[PDB]
């Protein structure tokens, strides 16, 4: 941030901001990490290995980093992200744990990601049935159905009757 | 249409018929004045103002039996609303639908000099009032029962 022109280029700043851009995926700062991608435009332009493996791993974010992360994580054995690519395997997207799983889907190791990885053995099933079942909240995934299946009603016209007496006595209220 | 009237004597005429020490009093009986046929036969006589008794509870009870009975207060039941309202409220609008034609008349019209344009066609506050209350049945629907 400090304005310091005299400030020399850094082989150290250059990897570390990749890593900063690594680590908002870390933290699920999703907007941060596009607005990382912007912090250094000159930087991404095509060069910046070390710049560009996060933002590959982003292209294969929004794809969904479950089907590219064995090549995210093959990608570069060592690019100073060693320590970083090691939170990439902790920051595994779990977040396609919304759908049918174990028996009704039974095996989810097709993606790839670590979470779903494995079709029956106990390293996935502790994955799978961590808390009972992966993140534990909700209906357990083997007799899920599909979903929180919430559904709707149509009461909700008590409860729109109730909206209609503060729009309608409004437009009386203006006169 | 109901008047007072008080015969004044052929003696009296030479006195004053009516001596005031109210102006005021003489000013609300001057808000009358006298009739045409009543000025025909007014000479041996004088109108006296009438005004009504003071009413209390008397106004009271015929005002509690005007919006509630003289006037239509079921209240229990006092709020056609859904069935012949769709006749009216097309009928209302084909209406305005020729009336506003006239308004778009003036606005084309360069009306240099002023001239009528049929405007304040309005029927807006009558369709407003219809439609409103017509919808202010939802309460009756899902609060004044279940």
């Amino acid at each position: 941030f400090d304005y310091k022109e005299q400030l020399p280029e850094s082989a150290y700043m250059h990897q570390l901001l990749g890593l900063n851009l690594l680590f908002l995926l870390s933290q699920n700062r999703v907007a941060e990490f596009h607005t990382e991608l912007e912090r250094l435009p000159a930087k991404d332009i095509q060069t910046n290995v070390y710049i560009k493996h996060p933002v590959s791993l982003e292209q294969y974010l929004m794809e969904g980093s479950y089907n590219k992360v064995f090549l995210a994580k093959g990608n570069i054995p060592a690019e100073s992200y060693t320590f970083f690519i090691d939170i990439l395997l902790d920051t595994i997207r779990d977040e396609i744990a919304g759908c049918i799983e174990k028996a009704y889907e039974k095996i989810l190791f097709t993606e790839a990601t670590r979470i779903l990885f494995f079709n029956t053995p106990k390293k996935m099933t502790d994955y799978a049935k961590k808390r009972g079942w992966v993140l534990g909240p909700n209906n357990y995934y083997s007799f899920a159905s599909q979903q929180q299946k919430p559904e709707d009603t149509t009461i909700p016209s008590t409860e729109l009757a109730k909206q209609v007496i503060e729009y309608a006595r409004q437009l009386e209220m203006i006169v | 249409v109901i008047d007072a009237f008080r015969l004044i004597n052929a003696n009296m005429m030479v006195l004053g018929h009516e001596p005031r020490q109210t102006t005021s009093n003489l000013g609300h009986l001057n808000k009358p004045s006298i009739q045409a046929l009543i000025h025909g036969l007014n000479r041996h006589y004088y109108s006296i103002t009438i005004n009504y008794r003071k009413n209390e509870l008397e106004q009271k009870m015929l005002l509690n039996l005007h919006k509630k009975s003289w006037m239509e207060g079921l209240t229990l039941q006092d709020y056609v609303v859904k069935e012949m309202l769709e006749l009216a409220k097309n009928y209302n609008k084909a209406v305005e639908e020729e009336d506003k034609m006239t308004p778009e008349q003036l606005a084309i019209k360069n009306v240099g000099k002023q001239d009528p344009k049929r405007h304040l066609e309005e029927h807006v506050d009558v369709l407003m009032t219809s439609n409103i209350v017509q919808c202010l049945a939802a309460m009756l629907d899902t609060v004044v029962f279940k």
